[PDB]
């Protein structure tokens, strides 16, 4: 603490600023594609059942 | 996060306080002018007696 | 008291000014984060149930 070198303050927000971008990159490929699942990477299960179907 | 960490245990482990460091320099400054008055009297102590001849 | 080798009250400033630091600290990550028990550490009980919820 108090210290010229390390900052850990900024890297808990740089975590805090990436977790909020995950979640707006997201949002914006559900608002974009259209679905909530549009991949095998979103959720394998149900995404191949709906390629069968 | 990891590696987060890590640099953080780094900066706990070797980083300084720098405010303590403030004081310490001005009384460590402070210090050093009156040990070097206090060592010019000790130097000018032969005087005295070349005046009692 | 009135010496050059110890300061108190520069200590004493110093506690004060960490307590200001650790509390603006703490507000920045309600703000980055939204929450204001944001993780264990903030308190367990309520942290637990929320996440269980």
């Amino acid at each position: 603490l108090n210290s010229i070198n390390t900052n850990s303050g900024a890297l808990i927000a740089l975590q805090n600023l990436n977790s909020t971008n995950a979640e707006l990159t997201q949002v914006q490929q559900r608002i974009n594609t259209g679905k909530k699942i549009g991949s095998a990477k979103d959720n394998g299960a149900i995404w191949a059942t709906a390629k069968n179907q | 996060k990891l590696q987060d960490s890590l640099d953080a245990g780094v900066g706990n482990l070797v980083d300084a306080d720098l405010a303590k460091e403030s004081a310490k320099l001005q009384s460590l400054q402070t210090k050093q002018q009156l040990g070097v008055q206090a060592l010019s009297i000790a130097n000018q102590s032969s005087s005295s007696i070349l005046s009692l001849f």
